[PDB]
């Protein structure tokens, strides 16, 4: 009957499958009442509910508050009399609760702090400070949890005046009771220090304590905490050493405890002490190496301490890059120390990777290529830091210790194979300088000869008939991946034919990464001035062949399941490169080849798994059809498309926009449409092609491609228009729409555009006064420069009148002058300020009908012409569905069609207008420029006369 | 979801203090306001008030002495003298009776607030200044420094001092030949200039320009120091206050005391130059031309870290110009030292040689040169380096900097038809690739949005090499 | 379907818990998106080496403004999914939030995290930035509703977790 127990029974009523929509709707009606905040706070509260009722309660009340607190300006949506009453129940109400009802009010309060401290909430700061005590570190816990949510808020801010002076608000309430508290736990912690269940309560308590240190030192490092700074770090000293076998037990490997978050947490602060606050935190920056040191090591490989380590690390390549402080350990007794105790024992290969090689080889490889936070990273990049501060001292001493793995291997091979992949592992790591970058390695460590090590110690694991480890032959392998810039292109040709050949084994690692380092050293440049690659064709012809048909095998070789097929990318990635360098070596074979990609995405298509395998499928496809002489291209086309057919006919999208690249790409080749491409034609006009983005960019160039090669395949232009009217109306395809209308004026004969150009320029317009944007209000400026520069300035006046007859110079005043200066795309720019000048000086018709437009389509010009690299300079987070992403082919990607190459859009564009210019006005007998030259403004009467005197 | 504005998120010359609330604990740079001039008393205060003028000159000495070198400041004001010694001061007393109660008074005025407050509810201050016209010059001596002390305890003093027309009478005070009045004179001086909020009488205090600029000719150390401190405090304004110091001419000689031998002087100059450079492209040229950037690359190498800090703010102001400002510290040869900074100095340093390099990099967009030439020098690694320790506001700066580096590498890969953008694979040589991406986990959206759009436009796996 | 679990499905939305959940139900994969409205509890059913076991599979808007209950739905659950699609960061970047949200009503559940949509090619998400499940010992997983890649992953840790039987299959 009561309020109280109807709003109980609905909470209970919640949890439960069959009543939890029903019993939301009941609540959402029963929350109009007034008071339903306060009626929910008594719930709560009320201990002779079940724990879930009332949790659902606190749930249901913190969730209330998010919603209905204050809308989007921060006025409050309750009556004034709940809003303050709740303010004052809240907090006493949060200590009264344990803990799983506690944190929720907690979160609560912060939900209200977040809009209403502190200017509308003063008292809450005295409120929370007020709770803390000796002797309840529980309560302790809940208060601390609470400040720390609302202070965290302040690490994402920039700094203001505004938010240091909330910062210093609450350093006044909290500096006291803080340390205090904090000088209160170490000495409980020292006190119980065998008693289990209170160290994890004051051990919770230091957690957030630590965390709030944080908060309170995240903008600066504040007066309080400057003077105090002895007691409150040495504190936390303490406790990166400490060690109780009570918060201990080595039975667990993976989850860290609260000890370890509290240490981790620690060296999060340290970092920012050492970082930010050198010039205060300094006279204890040793203290804390020394803990460090002896932290790592004696430090478990268990990886429940690695996020620990590399805190630690990360601490020490901070404290690294202080000159005074890495002096103490730029010696060779230290660093050797550092080496033997630090890295070496965290570098080794361990065998959790092991099994990712045999169980999960794709993976491996994957991960391997691109790489964080596990011992070997985190202990190589503190070894990088280290040779970067003194290169000579660390290479010799990792010198001498690789002298001896060598010698360790050697003795027993079989056994000790592990210490040769250390010492190419730790070899390559001395020897990059930096980074690999995709583009390989582009400088080396002058202290040691990469060519030597691998003649000495790489190239024999290649060739070798035993191999004491397989996973030398993949280290063999990766050498040659990773040093490939460094090595000759005659080096580079001996491995081919070895390389090869590991692509007729079985083991999967080996084949992979032979498969990846063949299309890596396919892909190096001769310099990054010139395109050319160091492999040109006559390099792989003899081996073209056989290597697609190895590649072929290994991606049949697990059965032609549609997700064994398509399960190695690298594969098809290499077939690619082959066939790229190979050009038109193995012609003859097309037919074969095509058949076999063909067969590979008719088996795909029943389950399209991998996305990269299917990109370089038709990639592939589409270098075979690059390189096919055209008038081969017909019977090509024919073995395609019959499986083209089913793919838009059973609806497989993931191949439909490749398909659809492929088909332009065809006809853009072909003198005439092919004539099983011909019946697309019409069905390519229906509305529903044209309904999901991934496809619009790839039937936008089909339908670009038959215009240009053949609009008679189109009999009527209506259907045209109305795909050209779908993407201009658009804001989010208009680019596609501005594509196809340029292709369609400039392509298809005016006799057949003259009963449809009034309405391409309605259609074009219309998004003006409705919803234009700027890119559009852009591409339309570009637009009325290419009319201008190819059908001509009366033109492009005569097609925009059309609409409204004074139209033109309507739009051309409030739009295209005011527009042009602000494009920043360089081959736009060029196509608009070519075409509005184009107007002035071969515009015999805008001038005399337009004569007052002249002086402010000049201003326009000069500015456009006399100014940068600022400007916004392409045209480019949301939620992904079914169809929506499109990946362009790069095997047949065409350049943007640029009207004026003669120009180069680097320079070329000023000197092109200062000459158009002077030749206009000695033309005009030298009066032009007089005559304009008053009417300009100040600014662009100097730029001009640069211009000209240039 | 509402949240105060400033617990949200969603021209790069920068001013001396444009925030002035600070957590950190302040630490004085700046020369200490007031300053001292180094049980008998109801005998004393008999002798004061007797009519004999040896007698009174006799009381008048010895209150005087005990209040140099501690002293007894309220004993003095408890037997109720200060009235009679303000008497004493007035335009019909002897020189030397006027010398010795002016004394006293100033040292009475160098303590507590409550103690000056006692010698200005008297009304010293008019007869101070008229002592100023009418005394000679140990009278003026002793008159000048008790106003300094008057305008060096608030600034609510200072006003009063103004207020009373003491500016003339001082200004006149720098004809004297005695090193010891000018040097008082010019403390006192950098006192009616000191102070933020309120700023004095701007038509009152820069009548001083003129004294300033022959001041800081001065070869005397102390004089100079508080001639620049005085020039720092008038110079931090808006561009009319940097154009009155421009039209004085003071900026050369200014520039001339960056190399002075002592810091006690450097620092104040440089104050006083950095504060110039905030003004606008015209005012900045005007200290390039008298050599300031010859002068800042000695003083990144300074030994105190607030010289280099303020350095590095002075140049970061310089590059905030244009193309030509920015080739200039390019042609000085200041980048090597600022690259250094950015790597090994104090974070409050290394912020500062940032910017300096980070604005640097947005006027290079017009000039690609000016950015290879700082990718020559080895920035990328210390800037990637920062993003991983600085504040928000710094990583901000230290993104737009990658992303002209970025941008200026792309324009001329296609500008010169180049397969690859050599910046972006320096980036990701040096590691900073990774730091970039790193800053996308950043719950400051700017943040995030930046660095999105760096991963995405130039290092999104963007095509296969054809 | 006696042995009965409550398991909690959450993520940002559009992440694809709908249509993971709709697939395990019925095999048809949903190629449009509409929102979830509060929660939908779907029963799914597996027969194991173990017997007939049943996941009642609360799938929850990712929405705010659908939320409903929010985390009034996890009270008394069993176990939990967290889903994120690997092509958008922004859905990763949000997971610590459901993690918290989660764990702070369910202390010690077992709890998967996956990265759904791994058949599109452009993935934002990178397995190097893949790192929040060692911080908080959640079990990660790729997945594709659209390729089945990993399907049933999930649900078998969570079964073998459930039932403190590494062996148990499906
Ligand atoms: N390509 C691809 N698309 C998917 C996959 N999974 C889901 N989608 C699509 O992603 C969109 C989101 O679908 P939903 O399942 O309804 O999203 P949700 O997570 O339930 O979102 P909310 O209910 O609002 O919380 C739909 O368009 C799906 O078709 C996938 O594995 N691959
Ligand atoms: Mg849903």
């Amino acid at each position: 009957m009561s309020d109280l127990e109807t709003v109980a029974k609905f909470l209970a009523e919640s949890v439960i499958a069959s009543t939890a929509k029903t019993s939301e709707r009941n609540l959402r009606q029963l929350e109009t009442q007034d008071g339903f905040g306060l009626t929910l706070l008594h719930v709560i509260a009320s201990t002779n509910l079940p724990l879930s009722t009332r949790l659902a309660g606190a749930l249901f009340f913190k969730n209330f508050i998010k919603r209905k607190w204050v809308d989007e300006n921060g006025n409050h949506l309750l009556p004034a009399n709940n809003v303050e009453l709740i303010k004052k129940e809240i907090v006493p109400l949060m200590i009264s609760l344990p803990n799983n009802l506690q944190v929720q009010i907690g979160e609560a309060i912060s939900s209200i702090a977040d809009s209403d401290f502190p200017d509308r909430w003063p008292t809450l700061l005295s409120d929370l400070a007020s709770r803390l005590s000796n002797d309840d570190m529980v309560t302790n816990k809940g208060v601390l949890t609470v400040a720390h949510s609302i202070f965290k808020r302040w690490r994402p801010l920039f700094r203001s005046d505004e938010l240091f002076l909330e910062i210093k608000l609450v350093l006044d309430v909290f500096t006291a009771p803080f340390l205090n508290l904090l000088k209160t736990v170490d000495e409980q912690i020292t006190a119980n220090e065998n008693n289990k269940a209170s160290l994890n309560i004051l051990f919770d308590v230091l957690l957030v304590l630590i965390k709030l240190y944080y908060d309170f030192n995240c903008q600066d490092i504040p007066e309080f905490f400057e003077d105090n700074i002895q007691v409150g770090m040495g504190i936390f000293h303490k406790y990166l050493s400490y060690s109780n076998p009570l918060l201990e037990d080595p039975d667990e490997t993976e989850h860290a405890s609260v000890l370890i978050k509290v240490k981790s947490s620690i060296q999060e602060l340290v970092q920012l002490y050492t970082t930010r606050y050198e010039d205060v935190f300094g006279p204890m920056i040793n203290e804390f190496i020394q803990i460090t040191w002896n932290l790592l090591t004696s430090i478990s490989n268990q990886p429940k301490y690695d996020i620990l380590v590399s805190k630690s690390l990360s601490f020490l390549t901070a404290v690294t890059r202080i000159p005074k402080y890495f002096e103490i350990f730029n010696n060779e007794s230290a660093m050797n120390n550092i080496t033997e105790q630090i890295i070496l024992p965290n570098v080794t290969l361990r065998e959790e990777d092991v099994e990712l090689f045999e169980d999960d080889p794709i993976e491996y490889i994957r991960r391997d290529l691109e790489g964080t936070d596990t011992r070997r990273r985190a202990c190589t990049d503190f070894l990088k830091e280290l040779k970067e501060k003194n290169e000579v001292l660390v290479t010799n001493i990792f010198l001498a210790h690789m002298k001896g793995f060598v010698d360790q291997y050697m003795s027993d091979p079989s056994k000790n194979w592990k210490f040769k992949d250390l010492y190419i592992y730790l070899f390559t790591a001395l020897a990059i300088n930096g980074n690999i970058t995709n583009a390989g390695v582009s400088s080396t460590n002058n202290l040691l000869n990469v060519v030597d090590f691998f003649t000495k110690e790489i190239a024999p694991d290649l060739t070798s008939n035993n191999i004491p480890h397989i996973i030398l032959r993949v280290d063999a392998i990766k050498y040659i991946y990773t040093f490939r810039n460094q090595l000759t292109k005659a080096q580079l040709i001996e491995l081919m034919p070895i390389l090869a050949t590991f692509l007729q084994t079985d083991e999967y690692v080996v084949y992979t990464y032979a498969a990846i380092t063949i299309e890596k050293i396919l892909t190096i440049r001769e310099s990054n001035t010139s395109p050319a690659f160091i492999f040109h064709k006559e390099d792989i012809s003899n081996s073209t062949e056989i290597l697609l048909k190895n590649l072929i095998a290994l991606i049949l070789k697990h059965g032609s399941s549609p997700e064994k097929l398509a399960e190695n990318e690298f594969l098809m990635r290499s077939i690619f490169r082959v066939l790229q360098t190979s050009e038109d070596s193995i012609q003859p074979l097309f037919p074969q080849l095509l058949a076999q990609f063909i067969e590979i995405v008719t088996i795909m298509a029943k389950n399209p798994s991998n996305p990269r395998f299917t990109h370089y499928t038709f990639e592939s496809i589409g270098a075979i059809l690059n390189y096919t002489q055209r008038q081969n291209l017909p019977l090509l086309v024919d073995s395609m498309m019959p499986t083209f057919l089913t793919v838009f006919s059973e609806d497989i999208q993931e191949f439909i926009p490749y398909v659809f690249q492929i088909i332009a790409f065809v006809v853009e080749q072909s003198a005439t449409i092919p004539e099983s491409i011909k019946p697309l034609a019409q069905p390519l006009l229906a509305p529903n092609v044209w309904e999901l983005k991934g496809n619009i960019p790839a039937v936008t160039r089909l339908l670009k491609s038959f215009i240009k090669t053949d609009s008679s395949i189109f009999p009527d232009l209506v259907p045209v228009l109305g795909i050209f009217q779908r993407l201009i109306a658009s804001k989010a395809y208009e680019v596609h729409g501005f594509d196809l209308l340029e292709h369609i004026m400039l392509l298809i004969d005016m006799n057949r555009l003259r009963p449809y150009i009034k309405q391409i320029a309605v259609l074009l317009l219309q998004r003006l006064q409705n919803s234009k944007t700027e890119r559009y209000v852009k591409k339309l400026t570009v637009f009325f420069g290419l009319i201008s520069n190819k059908l001509g300035s009366d033109f492009l006046i005569h097609f925009i009148d059309e609409v409204q007859d004074g139209l033109f110079q309507q739009i051309w005043g409030n739009f295209i002058i005011t527009t042009l200066p602000t494009i920043g795309n360089l081959l736009d720019r060029k196509i608009a300020l070519i075409g509005v000048l184009n107007m002035v000086i071969n515009g015999q018709f805008f001038q005399s009908k337009y004569p007052t437009l002249i002086s402010s389509t000049m201003n326009s010009i000069i500015e456009t012409a006399s100014s940068i690299a600022n400007l916004k300079n392409d045209y480019v987070e949301e939620i992904s569905t079914f169809g929506s992403h499109f990946s362009k082919l790069v095997s047949i990607s065409e350049k943007p069609f640029d009207p004026l190459p003669e120009i180069d859009v680097n320079n070329g564009v000023r000197l092109y207008v200062a000459e158009a210019l002077n030749k206009y006005n000695a033309i005009s007998g030298n009066t032009f420029l007089n005559t304009i030259l008053p009417q300009l403004t100040q600014e662009n009467q100097v730029k001009l006369n640069q211009l000209l005197v240039g | 979801k509402f949240v105060p504005e400033y617990r949200r998120t969603n021209e790069l010359r920068r001013r001396r203090d444009t925030q002035q609330v600070e957590l950190r604990k302040a630490k004085r740079d700046e020369a200490l306001a007031k300053r001292r001039n180094f049980q008998e008393l109801p005998q004393m205060t008999q002798q004061l008030n007797s009519d004999d003028m040896q007698e009174q000159l006799s009381a008048t000495v010895k209150f005087r002495q005990i209040l140099s070198q501690r002293p007894p400041i309220d004993v003095v004001i408890q037997a109720g003298v200060v009235p009679r010694l303000v008497e004493f001061m007035r335009e019909n007393q002897p020189e030397m009776l006027q010398l010795e109660a002016a004394w006293a008074l100033t040292n009475i005025a160098s303590g507590t607030s409550a103690q000056t407050k006692v010698v200005v509810d008297a009304d010293a201050v008019p007869l101070f200044i008229q002592l100023l016209y009418t005394g000679s010059v140990e009278v003026k001596e002793q008159a000048i420094w008790a106003l300094g002390n008057v305008a060096g305890d608030s600034t609510d003093y200072r006003d009063y001092v103004l207020q009373c027309n003491a500016m003339e009478p001082i200004l006149g005070l720098f004809n004297s030949n005695k090193p010891s009045l000018i040097r008082t004179a010019t403390w006192t001086l950098s006192n009616l200039c000191r102070g933020k909020k309120p700023q004095p009488d701007w038509s009152v205090v820069s009548q001083a320009l003129p004294t300033l600029a022959k001041l800081i000719y001065s070869m005397d150390t102390e004089t100079l120091v508080d001639a620049c401190w005085a020039i720092s405090y008038l110079s931090d304004g808006p561009q009319e206050a940097i154009q009155a110091v421009i039209d004085v001419r003071i900026p050369k000689r200014l520039v001339e005391l960056l190399s002075h031998e002592s810091t006690l002087v450097q620092t104040p100059a440089l104050r006083a130059v950095g504060n110039i450079v905030t003004g606008n492209d015209l005012q900045t040229q005007v200290v390039i031309n008298a050599g300031v950037l010859p002068a800042l690359r000695l003083l990144l190498s300074s030994p105190k870290e607030n010289i280099k800090k303020e350095a590095c703010w002075t140049i970061s102001n310089i590059t905030a110009g244009n193309t030509e400002q920015i080739q200039a510290v390019i042609d000085a040869n200041l980048i090597p030292p600022l690259v250094k900074l950015l790597e090994v100095a104090e974070y409050k340093t290394k912020k500062e040689a940032c910017w300096a390099i980070s604005n640097a990099s947005s006027g290079g967009l017009q000039r690609p040169d000016i950015i290879r030439y700082l990718v020559s020098q080895g920035c990328i690694k210390p800037l990637c380096d920062l993003l991983e320790i600085a504040d928000n506001r710094i990583i901000e700066v230290t993104l737009d900097a990658l992303e002209n580096i970025l941008k200026m590498g792309e324009a001329d890969k296609e500008a010169r038809g180049l397969n690859i953008n050599e910046n972006a694979d320096f980036i990701e040589k040096a590691g900073g690739m990774e730091k970039i991406f790193n800053c996308q986990q950043n719950e400051n959206d700017k943040i995030y949005e930046k660095a999105y759009k760096i991963i995405e436009t130039y290092f999104g796996e963007e095509e296969d090499a054809v | 379907p006696q042995v009965q679990f409550k398991l909690v499905l959450v993520g940002d939305g559009g992440t694809g818990k709908t249509t993971f959940v709709k697939r395990h139900l019925t095999g048809e994969f949903e190629k449009k998106y509409v929102a979830t409205l509060g929660v939908e509890v779907h029963p799914l059913v597996f027969h194991t080496n173990r017997g007939p076991i049943k996941f009642n599979v609360w799938d929850t808007a990712g929405q705010e403004k659908f939320g409903g209950l929010r985390d009034g739905y996890y009270i008394q659950a069993q176990c939990a999914i967290i889903m994120f699609d690997v092509t958008s960061r922004v859905t990763y970047k949000n997971v610590p939030n459901w993690h918290r949200d989660l764990v702070r009503v369910c202390e010690n559940i077992p709890i998967v995290l996956c990265g759904n949509k791994v058949d599109i090619k452009d993935r934002k998400v990178k397995a190097k930035s893949i790192v929040f499940h060692r911080k908080k010992n959640l079990q990660y997983y790729d997945i594709s509703a659209k390729s089945n890649y990993n399907f049933e992953k999930p649900f078998l840790w969570l079964a073998r977790k459930l039932i403190g039987d590494p062996n148990l299959e499906f």
